[PDB]
RNA sequence: CGUGAGGGAAAGGUGAAAAGAACCCCGGGAGGGGAGUGAAAUAGAGCCUGAAACCGUGGGCUUACAAGCAGUCACGGCCCCGAGGGGUUGUGGCGUGCCUAUUGAAGCAUGAGCCGGCGACUCACGGUCGUGGGCGAGCUUAAGCCGUUGAGGCGGAGGC
RNA sequence: GUGGAGCCUGGGAGUGAGGGCGCGAGCGAUAACGUCCGCGUCCGAGCGCGGGAACAACCGAGACCGCCAGCUAAGGCCCCC
RNA sequence: GGAUGACCCCAGGCGGUAGGGGAGCGUUCCCGAUGCCGAUGAAGGCCGACCCGCGAGGGCGGCUGGAGGUAAGGGAAGUGC
């Protein structure tokens, strides 16, 4: 049994969040919570909410046990980028891409 | 007991029971053909000069096929020369039945 | 009427990309880089088909030569031997004999020696 | 200077090999002897406020 | 029929006494042994050659004035880093290197040719330590 | 490229912008630009020789005649403009709808009656043409129609 | 966008029907997980199909003594599908991108980041060969006219 | 001498920067990967194949496709090969 | 050879840039079509180690897709990057 949460269109660049997600992949829910709590990254806030929301789904919707949950899979996909104009010298305009993330946490039950 | 036979401009080591694909033989499937013998080995060793006189290898022609397609492709640079040719070499599949001598 | 590209160019591009499956980096992903790789691939295949016939013969010849020197002669003398004897077993089968049927190969050495 | 510029696009392989050093190391944590909660060593425990066995901080 | 390829065989260890033999004319044969080209099942893409132990490498022989005139050469990568060492001194300092350099040059280039060189065991002096693998003496 | 809405302004200088040289955006190299040799209003008609159409018209009828697919009639019995009436008549004449029929008659009532039949193309005799004869498997004609046909290939 | 004359875009598609997802759950929200609707919800409004570049997660094979236009030929190994095949690639052989322009380019000469779509020999009227037919000392109509409403006929002025 | 010979009529071209090499000269200095003609050749268009270490035009030879068959060419046959 | 393209045999040719010629494939549209295929699934998409074709391609099968598509034979071009 699996329980999933997806935070779509989070306004953080995928590459940067993936760093944080990479940390908790394959971890127990409890270790992941602890790791996230002291990860000095903006991304740790968002991953935490998805982790935490995936947990709730496991318990509330999916007859899974909180004491048994681990991060089965987790990944970040790119959402549509917010393109923004960055004014440069000599009349030139760059386009900054304020990138966007879809954050997915999938929890499984580690039995016993 | 094996034999070195010649068919299709090539030579082969054959033994009874061996399935062999050779160059296409003009022969209806099911039929049998006698292959020339260059050498005999195993218990007797007889050496053709070039082919041993009384000897043959009886082979049943299982049927005729076409090889898996090879893409023969030619390219010449800076000259717009390109050629794409599909080749399927025709073949005959033989069942080596017996070595006579 | 208007006959726009539509479905066609994509399909041709797919034919080429499929042929390029396995190729490194863009050479399997980019139609253009795949195209180019296949040109080389096609000639190489042609060249090497021809060159395979040479490779195997040179392989056989080395194997025959080793087997010959065990019996006291060299490849060139041996081949002149089978010639004078009128023995026509080719290097493909000679080399097989030299490994699988040393006794038969031994016999041919004798005949070769005898012929000169 | 004369504005140096990349000569070739970095291949995915060369790009991804640069980042072979980019993995975060997980926060190093120890259990607080008072409340058994996980926190960084050598810090006042944010869970119960204790450090060096005594209460140092409201939480 | 397809050409035979050998499943892996036990490599034959071999012993050669280099004393009084000509450097290059000996290297030839060691190189051939190393490749296993004396073997009827020779296969060019595997190492099925012999292991070759050579003793009295220090007593290898050389014609003409090559003792003083044959110069081994090393480049360090550094400005002016071309070092020159004559056969005389090479023999008087690292005699085994003389025969090693000869055989190495007559080996194929590439991974396999590098492995094959490791199968060469050259020794100055009459003795060798590979008594364990019991090398068969070869007259060459 | 000259009939398209855009201005004829050179969009950027010819040199030193590091971009491809262009003129106006009506150029066909531009998306939204003109089309190079696209269709223009055209007249596909041409004067096929009168003798040739006369001959073809003759040969088309002949072909049906040669198969026995040509039928002439004196009149059309109880068909007075009702489709069901033509159906009745058609049955009697061996026209069961199993084959397409080119119905050629100057009688307007008859044409009105057979007209809505899927298997019947209908024509006034002055309109006999080889396309319609070949399209259809059978030629059914007024004796009146047969005359103008005969005059026509006269 | 331009002082202005003027320049001048992009942007279509849920579903048969809103039945446009009550309510519960995590979340500040966004978002999501259930529930419900629907034939279909990877038709959920960022809505038909949903290619490619591109990014990522999982797996198979492989890779830290090896020298390169990245392939190709051979053999072996491993994995998969069920004397065969597919994937992978260890070693060995061979191997100077594509296009353009040139006497000559892998060329250290041009162009191209990559992908998708747009993108260049046409039409009219004359001409001239060839060709498929019609008629042949003759061939042919033009404009118009009548007819049709995807029906054809007339029209000999004129042209050759 | 029956050849992708030739002749005749007509349709369509492209080309009208050549280059190396051998031989015959001129120019140059009995210089030039020079230059300009003649005869030939090859590359051009045979940067396809073998040899020449590598290398358009030097030697060998004109690649319709396939073969894990054979003979040779130049060049080779101590090892790399 | 048979008897005019039925296929079969014999022989000889078949490197190729500019270029000439020939035979084909595919795209849009028209006649064929008041037809035919189609929810028992159109077109398109994603696969295929299968079949046919020298090739351009065409089939077939699985998945997707959800409503179109269109033969033999001809016709016409905004026809292949
Ligand atoms: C280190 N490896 C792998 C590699 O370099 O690709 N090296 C080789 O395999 C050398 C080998 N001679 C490459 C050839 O097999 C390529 N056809
Ligand atoms: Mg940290
Ligand atoms: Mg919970
Ligand atoms: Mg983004
Ligand atoms: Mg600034
Ligand atoms: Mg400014
Ligand atoms: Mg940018
Ligand atoms: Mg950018
Ligand atoms: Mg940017
Ligand atoms: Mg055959
Ligand atoms: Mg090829
Ligand atoms: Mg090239
Ligand atoms: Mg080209
Ligand atoms: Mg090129
Ligand atoms: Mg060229
Ligand atoms: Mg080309
Ligand atoms: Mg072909
Ligand atoms: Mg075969
Ligand atoms: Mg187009
Ligand atoms: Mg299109
Ligand atoms: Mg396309
Ligand atoms: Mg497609
Ligand atoms: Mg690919
Ligand atoms: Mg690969
Ligand atoms: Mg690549
Ligand atoms: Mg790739
Ligand atoms: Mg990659
Ligand atoms: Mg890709
Ligand atoms: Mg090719
Ligand atoms: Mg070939
Ligand atoms: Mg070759
Ligand atoms: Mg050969
Ligand atoms: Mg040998
Ligand atoms: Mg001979
Ligand atoms: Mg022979
Ligand atoms: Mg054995
Ligand atoms: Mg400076
Ligand atoms: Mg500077
Ligand atoms: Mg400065
Ligand atoms: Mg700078
Ligand atoms: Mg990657
Ligand atoms: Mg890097
Ligand atoms: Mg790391
Ligand atoms: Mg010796
Ligand atoms: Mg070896
Ligand atoms: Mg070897
Ligand atoms: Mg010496
Ligand atoms: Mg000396
Ligand atoms: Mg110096
Ligand atoms: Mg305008
Ligand atoms: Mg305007
Ligand atoms: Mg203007
Ligand atoms: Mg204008
Ligand atoms: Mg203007
Ligand atoms: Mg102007
Ligand atoms: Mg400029
Ligand atoms: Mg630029
Ligand atoms: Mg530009
Ligand atoms: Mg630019
Ligand atoms: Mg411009
Ligand atoms: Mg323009
Ligand atoms: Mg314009
Ligand atoms: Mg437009
Ligand atoms: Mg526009
Ligand atoms: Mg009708
Ligand atoms: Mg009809
Ligand atoms: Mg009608
Ligand atoms: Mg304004
Ligand atoms: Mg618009
Ligand atoms: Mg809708
Ligand atoms: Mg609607
Ligand atoms: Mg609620
Ligand atoms: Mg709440
Ligand atoms: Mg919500
Ligand atoms: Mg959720
Ligand atoms: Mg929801
Ligand atoms: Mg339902
Ligand atoms: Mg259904
Ligand atoms: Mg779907
Ligand atoms: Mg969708
Ligand atoms: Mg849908
Ligand atoms: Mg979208
Ligand atoms: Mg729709
Ligand atoms: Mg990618
Ligand atoms: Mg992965
Ligand atoms: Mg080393
Ligand atoms: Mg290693
Ligand atoms: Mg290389
Ligand atoms: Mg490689
Ligand atoms: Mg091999
Ligand atoms: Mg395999
Ligand atoms: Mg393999
Ligand atoms: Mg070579
Ligand atoms: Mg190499
Ligand atoms: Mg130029
Ligand atoms: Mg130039
Ligand atoms: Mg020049
Ligand atoms: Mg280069
Ligand atoms: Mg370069
Ligand atoms: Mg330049
Ligand atoms: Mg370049
Ligand atoms: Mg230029
Ligand atoms: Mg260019
Ligand atoms: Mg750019
Ligand atoms: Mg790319
Ligand atoms: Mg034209
Ligand atoms: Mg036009
Ligand atoms: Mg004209
Ligand atoms: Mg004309
Ligand atoms: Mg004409
Ligand atoms: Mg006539
Ligand atoms: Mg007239
Ligand atoms: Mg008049
Ligand atoms: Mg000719
Ligand atoms: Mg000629
Ligand atoms: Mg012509
Ligand atoms: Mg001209
Ligand atoms: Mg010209
Ligand atoms: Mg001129
Ligand atoms: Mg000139
Ligand atoms: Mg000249
Ligand atoms: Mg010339
Ligand atoms: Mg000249
Ligand atoms: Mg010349
Ligand atoms: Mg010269
Ligand atoms: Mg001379
Ligand atoms: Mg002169
Ligand atoms: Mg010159
Ligand atoms: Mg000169
Ligand atoms: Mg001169
Ligand atoms: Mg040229
Ligand atoms: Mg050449
Ligand atoms: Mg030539
Ligand atoms: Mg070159
Ligand atoms: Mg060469
Ligand atoms: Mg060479
Ligand atoms: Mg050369
Ligand atoms: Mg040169
Ligand atoms: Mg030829
Ligand atoms: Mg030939
Ligand atoms: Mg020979
Ligand atoms: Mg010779
Ligand atoms: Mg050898
Ligand atoms: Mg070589
Ligand atoms: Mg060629
Ligand atoms: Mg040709
Ligand atoms: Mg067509
Ligand atoms: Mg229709
Ligand atoms: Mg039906
Ligand atoms: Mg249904
Ligand atoms: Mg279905
Ligand atoms: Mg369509
Ligand atoms: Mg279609
Ligand atoms: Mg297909
Ligand atoms: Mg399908
Ligand atoms: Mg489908
Ligand atoms: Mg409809
Ligand atoms: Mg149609
Ligand atoms: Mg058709
Ligand atoms: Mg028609
Ligand atoms: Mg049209
Ligand atoms: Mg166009
Ligand atoms: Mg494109
Ligand atoms: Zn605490």
């Amino acid at each position: 049994m699996e329980a999933k949460a997806i935070a779509r269109y989070v306004r953080i660049s995928p590459r940067k969040v993936r760093l944080v997600v990479d940390l908790i992949r394959g971890k127990s829910l409890e270790e992941a919570r602890n790791i996230l709590r002291y990860t000095n990254k903006r991304g740790a806030y968002f991953v935490a909410k998805v982790l935490e929301s995936a947990a709730a789904n496991a318990v509330n919707n999916h007859d899974m046990l909180e004491d048994r949950l681990y991060v089965k899979a987790a990944y970040v996909d790119e959402g549509p980028a917010l393109k923004r104009v960055l004014p440069r010298a000599r009349g030139r305009a760059d386009i900054i891409k304020k990138r966007t993330s879809h954050i997915t946490v999938i929890l499984g039950e580690k039995h016993g | 007991m094996f034999a070195i036979v010649k068919t299709g401009g090539k030579q082969y080591r054959v033994e009874p029971g061996l399935k062999l694909r050779v160059e296409k033989l003009d022969a209806e499937p099911g039929a049998t053909v006698e292959l020339p013998v260059l050498l005999l080995g195993g218990e007797k060793t007889v050496v053709g000069t070039p082919v041993v006189e009384g000897a043959s290898v009886v082979a049943e022609v299982l049927g005729h096929g076409r090889g898996k397609k090879i893409l023969v492709s030619k390219f010449k640079a800076k000259v717009q020369y390109r050629r794409k040719k599909g080749h399927r070499q025709p073949y005959t599949e033989l069942l080596i039945k017996e070595i006579r001598g | 009427p208007r006959a726009k590209t539509g479905v066609v160019r994509r399909r041709k591009h797919k034919k080429i990309l499929k042929l390029a499956k396995g190729y490194w980096g863009l050479r399997s992903k980019s139609f253009r880089k795949a195209r180019e790789t296949l040109f080389a691939a096609g000639n190489y295949a042609y060249a090497h088909r021809k060159r395979r016939k040479r490779d195997f013969r040179r392989l056989w010849i080395v194997r025959i030569n080793a087997a010959c020197r065990q019996h006291g002669l060299n490849y060139s003398t041996f081949i002149h031997g089978l010639k004078k004897a009128g023995i026509e077993v080719d290097r493909k089968n000679l080399a097989d004999l030299a490994v699988r049927e040393p006794q038969v190969f031994a016999e041919l050495v004798e005949r070769a020696k005898a012929a000169q | 200077a004369k504005h140096p510029v990349p000569k070739k696009k970095t291949s995915k392989a060369r790009r991804d090999a640069r980042r072979s050093h980019h993995a975060l190391t997980p926060p190093t944590l120890v259990p607080c002897p008072e409340c058994k909660a996980m926190k960084p060593p050598h810090t006042v425990c944010p869970e119960c406020g204790y450090y060096a066995g005594r209460k140092v901080l409201e939480v | 029929m397809k050409t035979y390829v050998p499943k892996q065989v036990e490599p034959r260890w071999v012993l050669i006494d280099a004393e009084g033999k000509t450097l290059g004319r000996l290297a030839t044969k060691i190189a051939t042994l190393l490749r296993g080209k004396h073997r009827p099942d020779w296969t060019p893409n595997v190492a099925m050659g012999d292991f070759v132990v050579v003793v009295n490498a220090d007593k290898i022989r050389v014609t003409g004035k090559k003792l003083e005139q044959k110069i081994y050469t090393r480049y360090s990568g550094y400005p002016g880093g071309l070092k020159k060492i004559p056969l005389e001194k090479m023999l008087a300092t690292h005699p085994e290197r003389v025969l090693e350099h000869a055989v190495k040059g007559m080996l194929p280039k590439g991974p396999l040719g590098r492995r094959l060189f490791k199968r060469l065991k050259v020794y100055a002096g009459p003795d060798h330590p590979h008594q364990a693998q019991r090398p068969e003496k070869l007259e060459v | 490229r000259g009939e398209v809405a855009y201005s004829g302004r050179k969009i950027w200088p010819q040199k030193h912008t590091g971009r491809a040289r262009h003129g106006d955006i009506g150029a066909p190299i531009f998306v939204g630009g003109g089309v190079v040799f696209g269709p223009k209003p055209r007249d596909y008609s041409y004067t096929l020789p009168k003798k040739v159409r006369k001959k073809g018209l003759a040969m088309a009828v002949a072909d049906r005649a040669r198969e026995g697919k040509l039928l002439l009639v004196e009149a059309f019995a109880g068909v007075n403009g009702k489709t069901k009436e033509f159906l009745a008549w058609a049955k009697e004449a061996g026209l069961d709808g199993s084959e397409s029929v080119l119905l050629v008659t100057g009688n307007e009532l008859v044409r009105r009656a057979a007209r809505n039949l899927p298997w019947v193309v209908t024509l006034a005799p002055e309109g006999l043409n080889v396309y319609d004869i070949v399209r259809t498997e059978r030629l059914v004609m007024d004796l009146d129609a047969w005359e103008v046909f005969q005059n026509r290939i006269g």
